[PDB]
RNA sequence: GCGGCGG
DNA sequence: CCGCCGC
């Protein structure tokens, strides 16, 4: 019969989704193809390249700043930007604070068309006194690059980050199977999606669909 | 489980810094191995660092890192040198019952999951 | 009648590997070669 | 009639088996092992209706 | 496994009392009528054909699922033998 | 540690720690070898072990 | 390649041909499933013949196992309604209907 | 830049078919579902049930004829046989041949519109006064169907035989490195179909599309 | 009760 | 140990 689509979401983040029943063996010839979707062709944003004043290498340390360069970095391949359209291919935040507070990613000063989603996200903790200032990144790209896949030079000192593109974090898929009547040996396709806020496992999963039918009809002219 | 390669040669990042930048760019030769006997890092955790647990595994499903290698990550509170299958079980084990903190509170990470580990995490 | 291999049924190897059938997989997704062969049954390597 | 309806009927589609599923629901069965030496030789599980004629048991019993 | 095991067998001076309790507590639920329960309003069992589990597929899953509950009481000497199968038919169509 | 107490696995962990370093060399503990019930043994005195790991049951064979 | 992902299975895995054989063990010698029947005249045991299968035995090897559990009832049920009180098996089949 | 589907087809059996470029790893997220479909979902043909004249059981020998009835309806599942129209759901072919003769596919009585590509398929060897006349059965379907299920009765002492509906013995992927295109990272997917004649490589690729697509649709209406 | 196989 | 198959 016709595949009941249920769906149990809560949040933005995670994604419950349903559908049976399947012929044999479909629920995997789904679930899979779209897997391999969901994290390698969504488009998001990530952090590419980031910029400390006073910084060199990767490896150190900023006085007034417990963080140390790397775990600063990596807090901001944790943060989440949503660019509004088209003209915003590459972004470049800006941030700079002083003294005994506290640095939360609503800190950086705000953009025309850019939303900062991930505001009370902990940046960097500066002591008494304490210069911190710096200009991080931000493209709009699909997958993972590599930091050293990519290197981005904005500032010729600056460095490079890895790129946290899918706003997708982690999918699963389960085939178990479920009754009908006549036959018993029959596939039930539930997939759960998680994401980081930008949007929502839904939104998503119509996207990569779309994506995947997109593709189906490029098998249309011979040669 | 962890793998162990090749040492080519000096493992000594232990202190140097110049011994951060030629042992990794050694690496990107043919000469040091991303599991190299390099006592604090090995070539192999200088490359990647991972900020939160989901970051791990999405490298790995890219090619970027196969599941047993060493590479470091952020968890909870601290920056934390083990593999991504490591970390994968841990969140197996935190997923299984819902108490995350009692869950790596009572399974070692610190060796591959043998009958036994895991008899006595059962 | 004819008996056809089912899910009971147990076959075995001449240098004693002995089993039953546990599971009848569709060609369509079992291990399969880089040309498009397909293979028949899969023996699990623990029993060696 | 309902047992004349399991006399010689063939398949009784998937009204009787809806029913059969329907009414195994939460009970359970138990399984016995050849020799029965400790309290274990016998378990209680969920039975989960299956195509065919073995019986899929559990792994790690 | 079940649905908070741990919980019942935490209520319980001794294993084998569970049992007793939920059996025979099975047993009123479909003697008396299947009406005698106490958490039939939102959040009570369930199947999936239909919602139909609101009605009577297995009684005992009821029971602890009652008994997980500070609704009923279990003791050795809390209600005279006879009298509670009286009064039970009275309020109970 | 005090009586009547179940010693749990650490516990016992415990106690061979101890008589390494030299403090015991015996255990007071209850058994069946010593129950007063004539036709049955009591919880304190079979102990820990069930099917489960809290103490017994009273009631079981 | 996996076949239901089409991802390879990361590490060359051994395959051939290898001879192997379908053994005089069919399932047809293996399932009988009784609901009720024939009981011997002599003994009440629900021994079987021809169109009812026969009980398995339960033995007191598995009673043991039985008793062990607590299983009160579970074995009460094993020695009364499901063998000899002719009342109860009826009254049991009735209860059921 | 769009998937240049390129063709190569030889016959009705053989059937390459090339699409690239793709955004690294796509190649595999479609080359895999659509061969899964290949296999298990492709409509086509199969001998259903067969009657020999003097023949009771599937188990019996007739006279003159070196092969056994098993060995007969056996070598008939393996007869491809290739429909045109939907008019056509249940044909049955008829054939008898007397004597010293060799029996092959192409003794079979034409049908019109339906067409048998396996022409010198051996169906078996007649000696002297070796009466052979039968009435075999053919039908359209899906996948694979035991006798047991189906159970066909023309004539209440024919024997039925086993369902092998899939129009194709094999389907391969490749994955090929690059043809165009700013980064290397790219995919080159390259399918290869196997079709025993009823149907053609393009043709399967083609439903097999189609039942993708139709899946996708079914995550409409959510629950 | 005698014989054969399976776990 | 239990299950079957046959004079
Ligand atoms: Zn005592």
């Amino acid at each position: 019969k016709a595949p009941v689509f249920t769906v149990r979401t809560q949040g933005r983040e995670y994604g419950e989704f349903v559908l049976e029943p399947l012929e044999r063996g479909f629920g995997v010839t789904l679930g899979n193809p779209l897997r391999r979707i969901l994290l390698s062709s969504i488009p998001g944003t990530a952090v590419t390249s980031v910029y400390i004043e006073d910084v060199l290498h990767e490896f150190s340390t900023i006085p007034g700043v417990k963080e140390d360069v790397v775990e600063i970095i990596l807090n901001l391949k944790e943060l989440v930007v949503r660019f509004l359209n088209p003209s915003l291919q590459t972004v470049t935040l800006l941030l700079k604070a002083e003294g005994p507070k506290e640095v939360k990613a609503r800190d950086f000063l705000p953009v025309a068309d850019v939303e900062i989603m991930n505001p009370d996200l902990h940046i960097a903790t500066l002591e008494e006194g304490g210069r911190l200032n710096m200009e991080v990144r931000v493209d709009r790209g699909v997958g993972y690059v590599p930091a050293e896949k990519h290197g981005i030079k904005d500032r010729i000192n600056a460095i490079p980050v890895d790129a946290v593109f899918s706003p997708v974090r982690r999918v699963a898929f389960q085939v178990e199977d479920t009754r009908l009547g006549q036959r018993t040996d029959l596939d039930k396709l539930t997939l759960r999606i998680w994401t980081d806020g930008s949007v929502t496992p839904l939104e998503a999963l119509n996207q990569a669909v779309e994506i995947l039918r997109e593709h189906l009809t490029y098998f249309s002219n011979p040669q | 489980q962890v793998r162990k390669e090749k040492k080519g040669a000096g493992l000594e990042f232990a202190t140097p810094e110049e011994a951060l930048a030629a042992h990794e760019r050694g690496e990107v030769a043919l000469n040091a191995p991303i599991k190299v006997a390099g006592r604090e890092t090995s070539v192999g955790r200088l490359k990647y660092v991972f900020a939160n647990p989901d970051e791990a595994l999405l490298a790995v499903a890219h090619g970027i890192v196969d599941l047993q290698d060493v590479v470091t990550v952020r968890y909870m509170g601290k920056r934390l040198e083990t593999s991504p299958g490591r970390i994968l079980f841990a969140r197996i084990v935190a997923e299984a019952v819902e108490d995350e903190k009692v869950a790596w509170e009572l399974i070692q990470l610190d060796v591959p999951q043998e009958k036994n580990s895991l008899k006595d995490l059962v | 009648q004819k008996r056809k291999l089912q899910v009971g049924d147990k076959l075995a190897n001449r240098h004693g590997n002995k089993g039953v059938v546990a599971k009848i997989l569709p060609v369509e997704d079992m291990p399969h070669l880089p040309d498009g062969t397909p293979v028949d049954v899969i023996l699990n390597p623990l029993g060696v | 009639a309902a047992r004349r309806m399991l006399e010689r009927q063939r398949d009784i589609k998937d009204e009787v088996w809806d029913a059969l599923e329907e009414v195994i629901h939460g009970k359970v069965v138990l399984l016995n092992r050849a020799p029965t030496l400790h309290r274990l030789g016998i378990q209680a599980f969920q039975p989960v209706l299956v195509e065919g004629q073995s019986i899929q048991l559990h792994p790690l019993v | 496994a079940e649905p908070g095991i741990d919980k019942l067998f935490g209520m319980v001076d001794s294993k084998y009392r569970l049992t007793v309790v939920v059996a025979k507590r099975a047993q009123q639920l479909l003697r008396h009528g299947f009406k005698n329960t106490v958490l039939e309003p939102e959040e009570r069992p369930k199947m999936q054909t239909l919602e139909g589990l609101f009605d009577d597929p297995n009684a005992v899953t009821w029971a602890m699922k009652e008994l997980l509950t500070g609704r009923l009481v279990f003791g050795e000497n809390l209600v005279p033998e006879d009298r509670l199968q009286k009064e039970m038919e009275r309020l109970y169509p | 540690l005090e009586e009547g107490r179940y010693l749990s696995m650490d516990d016992v962990h415990l106690l061979i720690k101890a008589a390494e370093a030299g403090e015991i060399q015996e255990v007071p503990v209850r058994s069946p070898l010593t129950c007063q019930t004539r036709y049955g043994v009591c919880q304190k005195c079979y102990g820990y072990d069930l099917s489960m790991a809290r103490p017994v049951s009273i009631g079981e064979a | 390649y996996d076949g239901r992902t089409g991802e390879p299975i990361e590490g060359p895995i051994v395959v051939g041909q290898m001879f192997i054989m379908k053994l005089y063990h069919m399932v047809e010698d293996k399932m009988h499933a009784r609901s009720t029947g024939p009981y011997s005249l002599i003994t009440q045991q629900p021994l079987g013949g021809k169109a009812q299968f026969g009980g398995q035995r339960f033995g007191e090897m598995e009673v043991w196992a039985l008793e062990a559990y607590g299983a009160a009832h579970t074995l009460q049920e094993m020695l009364t309604l499901k063998s000899d009180d002719i009342e109860g098996r009826n009254a049991a089949y009735e209860a059921i209907i």
